RNA sequence: AGGUGAAAUUCUUGGAUUUAUUGAAGACUAACUACUGCGAAAGCAUUUGCCAAGGACGUUUUCAUUAAUCAAGAACGAAAGUUAGGGGAUCGAAGAUGAUCAGAUACCGUCGUAGUCUUAACCAUAAACUAUGCCGACUAGGGAUCGGGUGGUGUUUUUUUAAUGACCCACUCGGCACCUUACGAGAAAUCAAAGUCUUUGGGUUCUGGGGGGAGUAUGGUCGCAAGGCUGAAACUUAAAGGAAUU
């Protein structure tokens, strides 16, 4: 049921540590481990496997991402900056 | 074993006999395990695609970058930390570039530069917590913790020693011209105390 | 007496015996 | 036929400038101001002391050779009073009272975008 | 000194904190063609020559 | 009491304008209440333009002028500059004398 | 104790060709000392003037053509086309009440790798049978209208590069090439080229910036 | 040079302020800007591209009562404040002081930290104003103006009348307020609603009951906090207050 009301996957860190702390660490924590969606296959079996790295239950395509998520805000930013500058060497 | 930013084993083909060397290249967010990389001064930009500064054009960003073109990388190396490419010129081979730290060294236009920034994103943006996780950390890094503060060690020990309270007695603001023994915390301080306001440059 | 100003003299009282009363809950 | 040296006065308070150069800028000839003609400050954006400044750089232009002046007045602008103070006109009408020669008569003042927010505060400098 | 000479042919009205001085339209002696707006102290009629001992110069309404 | 129809001034139909500053106090106050105010005067002053397209070269040019906003934010604008106050009958008088 | 007019050699102000009384003005600097000379001093100066006055027709009182000096032959300055401003005197008047602006703006090479942003303003009109007092733009006719405005400019330059570029901003082709196409989309009204700027120049090709000075 | 009632503090043989060709940075998007546009509200004023969206209108298109308002509850909600990254140009609580002053912890001046802004979250409050519930019908004309639409062998369009576009004339719903009297209504002030209410009843949510005490005590409830929400009583007093006239 109702097991931890605000501290979701925080109950590991019983009292101790503080509250703001594990506040902030809940947020990011919670983001990597979930089973992640990977955007080749479709098929969310990328889940992370150690730092920065995201292994895909199928075809194993390892992903490069971010200490705890795919991507972090600026790492897409990449993306457009690529794509825009991509096509003005191209046309 | 003690970074935090994944190393890609890109084995590549030698062209001076039918072999595959593997070289490293730094890992940088977007890339995964089947990739094609390019290297070279004609090599269309793309993620992981690396070429000279010159061969690309401003705001590009890089990371595990040269310094001279042959250092086989130096630069934005650790988890993230990117680096644009400003001011420019064709000739002279030079690029005004942008880092971390936020310093605007100039460099030569024909420098490798790996697309992309590297995968390791938001890191110290969350809490080691317990101190374990410090430990196994540096475990597998170097014994350069747990460090102890100075004015806890004795007056023999350490310069920041001694006193009946705890106090380190004089300024720990030692200037930039001591020597081994007598320099100990606040090496050349331009400032010193809370940081609040005008930073980066000017 | 400017009415706002009134409502920041209590403010502080309403937090000065939020303190006082936290001293011995 | 005539050599020709833009003005560049600065009507505003506080002060006007009245330093002559030549068409691109690069390098000037003369400059002055009006507090320069006065010992007592608050007479210093004032036309009196605007035209006496307007009375040097004038004689000073004659002792260089150039004729031409062409005016390009200009108000503090920027994010601050933008209006050409007490001092672009009792030093244009000194400036033709002298004998030099007036041309192509313009302005040019720091217009922006609203951008920045002008100093004072929202009640503003009351008094 | 560029000494000049003016020639009252417009008095207007009157300015100042007392308003003992007047706004007084005048036109040079020596080459007129043109008229300057000075202002003066006691008494004028526009028939009076007054002597500035400013070439450049004018003023109307005073605080 | 109520005395103002379109109240500080013309907001209806909408809920959040953007305050101009003021062009005397630097005073923000919202582009409907600020009374507005042209000066497009001429470049010089009185008989000015007489030696002025004189001692002039060109015939005369065209003779610029400026073309500026003036924003006050009724305290400066009520310094007996654009008003003189006015009465709850005439108050509703949108003209220019 | 020096006087810098003891120094001062003066010179002069010589426009590229296409205009008409290259002879603008004279100009003062610092005389070639030794180490160190004004021939290889200022140049990457300006001239900042009205058009009418290089032309010839007083007619023009408003556009300022923006110089850049490049060589200075004996005394003699070759400047050469660096942009073209819009007076704010002109461009204050041209702004009235109870109408709209269409400003617009793009950057292009010509033949020779030159990039310069040319702008142009634009204004509605009312017509010989109007009655309201105002007249404004559908927002989205302002749309087709800064849509053609800017596609006027880069469809027929890059033309002699900014050789009849320049000879095309003086006979202001754009003015009415502009208000001609716009015809089946609104009135207007002054519709001027606003301004232009320089803001990558190629080589310094002294065999092209001759083609002027001769 | 700055700057003011005027000074001052301040910046200046290190050449400032000023002028000029430039550079980077954050911010902003004026003028066009309206008794105007769209948004539920807070709001939202540069360009192009993209991603959906909503309203009016027009419709011999469609389902067919599917509906109106709504305690509990749910989303967005200025700025301030807040947690942490990026950024930190201007201004600028605090503070520093320079003044005037009897004093000035004030207003005026110079610098300047949070903030300012963005990213991921919080925070749920403004005289958040239309101090005016939502829904409907009706009681009134005028002219504007805004979006779509009807018609005018109409203006203007010349490459040919090609076609349309803008514009003018009446009409037209839905916008937007305004003017004009009051038939009515309102304590007045005033209002096409605050009208159709002692001739008192179209559906309907909420709220208030002399003034203070007090949006306080208290507890509960949300929140990291600030504080939000929820909300007494005792006791004392005959006025408080509205509008308007002199």
């Amino acid at each position: 049921a109702k097991r931890t009301k605000k501290v979701g996957i925080t109950g590991k860190y019983g009292v101790r540590y503080g509250s703001s702390l594990r506040r902030q660490v809940k947020k990011l924590e919670i983001q990597q481990h979930a089973r992640y969606d990977c955007s080749f296959c479709g098929k969310k079996t990328v889940k992370r496997g150690a730092a920065g790295i995201w292994t895909c239950s199928c075809c194993k395509k390892t992903v490069a991402g971010g200490a705890y998520t795919v991507s972090t805000a600026a790492a897409a930013t990449v993306r457009s900056t690529i794509r825009r500058l991509r096509e003005m060497v191209e046309a | 074993s003690g970074r935090g930013a994944p190393l890609a084993k890109v084995v590549f083909r030698d062209p001076y006999k039918y072999r595959l060397r593997e070289e490293i290249f730094i890992a940088n967010e977007g890339v995964h395990t089947g990739q094609f990389i390019y290297a070279g001064k004609k090599a269309s930009l793309n993620v992981g695609n690396v070429l000279p500064l010159g061969s690309v054009p401003e705001g590009t960003i890089v990371s595990n970058v040269e310094e001279k073109p042959g250092d086989r990388g130096a630069l934005a190396r650790a988890s993230g930390n990117y680096v644009i490419i400003i001011g420019h010129n064709p000739d002279e081979n030079k690029t005004r570039v942008r880092l971390p730290s936020g310093a605007k060294k100039v460099i030569s236009s024909d420098a490798r530069g790996v697309i992309g920034v590297i995968a390791g994103g938001g890191r110290v943006d969350k809490p080691l917590l317990k101190a374990g996780r410090a430990f196994h950390k540096y475990r597998l890094k170097r014994n350069s913790w747990p460090k102890t503060r100075g004015v806890a060690m004795n007056p023999v020990d350490h310069p920041h020693g001694g006193g009946n309270h705890q106090h380190i007695g004089k300024a720990s603001t030692i200037s930039r011209g001591a020597v081994s023994g007598q320099k100990a915390g606040l090496i050349a301080a331009r400032r010193t105390g809370l940081l609040r306001g005008s930073q980066k440059t000017q | 007496m400017r009415a706002k100003w009134r409502k920041k003299r209590t403010r502080r009282l309403k937090r000065k015996r939020r303190k006082v009363r936290a001293r011995s809950k | 036929s005539q050599v020709f040296g833009v003005a560049r006065i600065y009507a505003s308070f506080n002060d006007t400038f009245v330093h002559v150069t030549d068409l691109s800028g690069k390098e000037t000839i003369a400059r002055v101001t009006g507090g320069m003609k006065v010992k007592a400050d608050r007479d210093e954006s004032s036309p009196y002391a605007a035209m006496l400044a307007a009375q040097d750089v004038a004689a000073k232009c004659k002792e260089v050779g150039i004729t031409a002046v062409h005016v390009k007045i200009r108000a503090t602008g920027g994010t601050r009073t933008k209006t050409p103070g007490p001092g672009g006109q009792a030093a244009l009408r000194a400036l033709a009272r002298s004998g030099l020669r007036i041309g192509r008569i313009e302005d040019v003042t720091p217009v922006p975008s609203d951008s920045t927010r002008k100093k004072g505060g929202r009640r503003g400098r009351r008094l | 000194t560029p000494v000049t000479l003016a020639k009252v042919i417009k008095v207007l009205g009157r300015t100042g904190s007392r308003g003992g001085v007047t706004q007084v339209r005048v036109e040079f002696l020596e080459d007129t063609s043109r008229t300057i707006v000075r202002n003066v102290k006691g008494p004028v009629r526009e028939n009076d020559i007054l002597v500035l001992m400013e070439s450049e110069r004018e003023a109307r309404r005073l605080r | 009491p109520k005395k103002r129809a379109s109240n500080g001034r013309n907001k209806k139909g909408r809920g959040h304008v953007k305050p101009v500053r003021c062009v005397n106090c630097s005073k923000s106050i919202p582009k409907d209440k600020a009374i507005k105010r042209m000066a497009i005067r001429n470049i010089v002053e009185a008989a000015a333009v007489r030696d002025l397209s004189e001692a002039s070269v060109y015939p005369e040019y065209a003779l610029p002028k400026t073309y500026n906003k003036l924003h006050y934010c009724v305290s400066c604008a009520i310094h007996a500059r654009i008003v003189r106050v006015r009465s709850r009958e005439d108050r509703k008088n949108r003209a220019p004398p | 104790v020096v006087d810098p007019f003891t120094r001062k050699e003066w010179f002069d102000i010589k426009a590229p060709s296409t205009f008409e009384n290259r002879n603008v003005g004279k100009t003062l600097v610092n005389k070639s000392t030794g180490l160190k000379s004004a021939s290889d001093a200022l140049k990457g100066r300006v001239v900042e003037v009205c058009l009418a006055d290089l032309q010839g027709s007083e007619d023009h009182s408003f556009r300022k053509i923006k110089l850049r000096v490049d060589e200075v032959q004996g005394k003699n300055l070759l400047t050469n086309f660096h942009g073209m401003d819009f007076t704010t005197d002109k461009l204050r008047s041209m702004v009235r009440k109870w109408q709209t602006l269409i400003e617009a703006n793009v950057t292009v090479k010509t033949s020779d790798d030159y990039v310069l942003r040319i702008f142009a303003i634009a204004f509605t009109r009312k017509q010989a049978n109007q009655v309201k007092r105002h007249s404004y733009a559908q927002s989205s006719h302002i749309r087709a209208i800064r849509k053609v405005i800017s596609e006027i400019l880069t469809k027929e330059v890059q033309g002699s590069t900014l050789a009849q570029l320049t000879s095309k901003l003086i006979p202001e082709v754009i003015n009415k090439e502009i208000e001609n196409a716009t015809k089946d989309i609104f009135p207007l009204q002054n519709i001027h080229v606003r301004k232009v700027k320089l803001l990558k120049q190629p080589k310094f090709d002294v065999g092209a910036l001759m083609a002027l000075h001769g």
